[PDB]
């Protein structure tokens, strides 16, 4: 069937308009809601429609958040609309469809017993850090960074961050739930029960993604909340009293056996690019404030090849847009712009 | 470990218990 | 016992002057000449006097290069003067330098003897200052050509490093050929071994890379028994070069076929406890492709040096770090956008 | 003397690999 709705532009404005779409099929079902794929009649362009049950006298966090965003590495909100079980209200997020994920790409190499080419590791991570730099600049923390939430256009290698269903605009002093983020990517402060954490939890999760791309498997595969810390301790060792205070000031453990960190160079297979390991060690820190900011990560030596005039994908194609920074995106450290934007890009 | 974790966090035994499970 | 001579200031009115000094004692001999320690009568300050047999009417390269340099990380030329032996036309050039008591060589050997690895903080501090002095001299097109731990002077209290021995140094002019058999063997860049005459100042960066690696290993990374054996030691780590890399090293060299050897992993070259950023920096220095190596300024900006940019950093002896961020515009000439990294917030 | 000759004759790498496999 062809389906016609009255919908509001994502950005917008903001004047409701008629939108028609067809070829509606389910591509996901969860405790959050349902996701459909569809085709826009006027355009031909494919879209994902995320349908969520909505408390009619409450505002939706994800919507409010999605409306603020416009960035080449974030999934675009094209439209939103409501339905109508009788008195029941659903909010529908109409998103640009993206066929692949970093998960399903890394899984393909992992099953073929091989590692993702270094160049893609640079491309995906760099675009990830950019999306973080952008959302963090509004004070928005994603709270669910993982490979499944990193969409990929397999031809252009454009990465788009998706799934803001856990996202929140963080306000200091106002506490946030600790049981958040997928377990494998959950920062240690969260496991320790922090309610006063920051956007740097996303950087930790970004480190786990990086490490995972390097190992061909999750670096910290905890079987449970407690086991997740066991897994972290195997690599980082136990945290110092000062690191514990920095993660959660309201947590005290007077007595515990101290364990030294495992060397980073032995965590990864011997041929792992040393610069990838070096970057990893500055993301996977216990001390939340010692982690690199996303912008700082973007400027790391590891992404130097991306700044080289002559860089190409293995498929011969040019790389996607990497250097189109905005003042919003650079706001945490505006001077870094002259390093992030190479001379050949101005 | 959701109630277990909660108990470990409330009791101040998290690191002690994680270290034990390390062996 | 006061020795008095007419000497010319290193920088730089050019007007000659009577200079007196005392306590003249020999601190080193070699095929170059002699180095003395002495004490200036005029201020009590210690000096080194490098005496070299020199032949007019030919310029001394070392002299000309040294008269141009004024930098906290380069041994200062205070005066120079000529003297004569007694055997007709036997003329000596004397470089009067600021005396600096220790070397990176002597300090590393002390740690190696006591079966200790050099504390990583000192590795960052020494290397950073080395690269800073490299950026400085390279900005004039000057290539040192003999970077090695013995040529890095050290004040053991302040941890100030000063580059010295400009006896191999040369102002490189693109298009004008330079000699290949240069540098101390262990620190000699592979393009030099391949016979290149069209090389650049990136040969100092390779040598800097060998100093870094040595401080991490407690011994030389490439201890070749000969010129050919030097390439062997390099191949043991880097593997054989590609046809492209060979062309980048010396376009006038070709070898059609050769047995391929693969690189040894950087993480296995160093011991497990080696900081990953140190290895990473090293991997960006010890490259076959000379243009692929970091510039000295880029090297200064590498994350391995981030601890030095921390406002709270202290030397293990309790002292503050020396001046690290007083960059002039001449220093930043090759790359101003790097000032964002290089000069931290608290230092502006 | 020897290094110069291997450079000029284009036999450097061959000779170095051989020496490594001694
Ligand atoms: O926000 C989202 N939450 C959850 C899912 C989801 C849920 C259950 C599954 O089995 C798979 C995916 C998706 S799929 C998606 C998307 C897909 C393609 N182009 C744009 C957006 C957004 C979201
Ligand atoms: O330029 C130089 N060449 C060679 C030596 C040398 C000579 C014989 C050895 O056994 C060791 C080193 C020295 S020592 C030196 C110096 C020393 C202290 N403060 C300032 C300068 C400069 C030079």
């Amino acid at each position: 069937k062809v389906t016609t709705v009255v919908a509001t532009p994502g950005q917008g404005p903001d004047r409701p308009q008629e939108v028609s779409y067809t070829d509606t099929k389910v591509i996901g079902n969860g405790s959050f809601g349902v996701v459909y794929q569809a085709k826009l009649c006027d355009s031909g362009e494919l879209v994902a429609i995320k349908k969520v049950l909505q408390d009619k006298r409450f505002k939706n966090r994800e919507l409010q958040i999605m409306r603020k965003l416009d960035h080449c590495n974030i999934v675009r909100l094209r439209y939103f609309f409501y339905s109508s079980k009788k008195d029941e209200v659903y909010l529908n997020l109409v998103l640009d469809y993206v066929p692949e994920t970093v998960y399903r790409v890394a899984r393909h190499y992992s099953r073929a017993k091989q590692t993702l080419p270094v160049i893609y590791v640079k491309l995906y991570m760099y675009q990830l850090f950019r999306s973080l730099a952008y959302i963090h600049s509004f004070g928005i923390c994603h709270r669910d960074i993982k490979p499944q939430n990193l969409l990929l256009d397999p031809d252009t290698a454009v990465l788009k961050l998706c799934d803001f269903g856990s996202a929140k605009q963080l306000v200091r002093g106002e506490p946030n739930v600790s049981y958040i983020c997928s377990r494998y990517y959950r920062a240690p402060e969260l496991i320790f029960g922090a309610t006063d954490y920051t956007s740097s939890i996303d950087v930790w999760s970004a480190g786990c993604v990086l490490a995972e791309l390097l190992l061909g498997q999750p670096i910290f595969p905890g079987d449970s909340g407690v086991d997740q810390l066991v897994e972290i301790i195997k690599v980082l060792g136990t945290p110092t009293r000062e690191q514990i205070r920095e993660m959660n000031p309201n947590y005290t453990e007077f007595k515990f056996p101290q364990i030294k960190a495992h060397p980073w160079t032995k965590v990864f297979r011997p041929r792992t690019p040393p610069e990838a390991i070096a970057l990893c060690s500055r993301l996977l820190e216990y001390t939340p404030t010692a982690r690199l900011t996303p912008l700082e990560a973007c400027a790391h030596s590891f992404f130097d090849e991306l700044r080289d005039p002559n860089v190409k994908l293995p498929n011969g194609r040019d790389t996607p847009a990497l250097f189109n920074f905005t003042t919003q995106e650079l706001s945490s450290n505006p001077p870094l712009a002259t390093i992030l934007i190479p001379p050949h890009a101005r | 470990p959701h109630r277990l974790l909660q108990q470990l966090v409330l009791s101040g035994n998290l690191i002690k218990e994680a270290v034990r499970r390390l062996h």
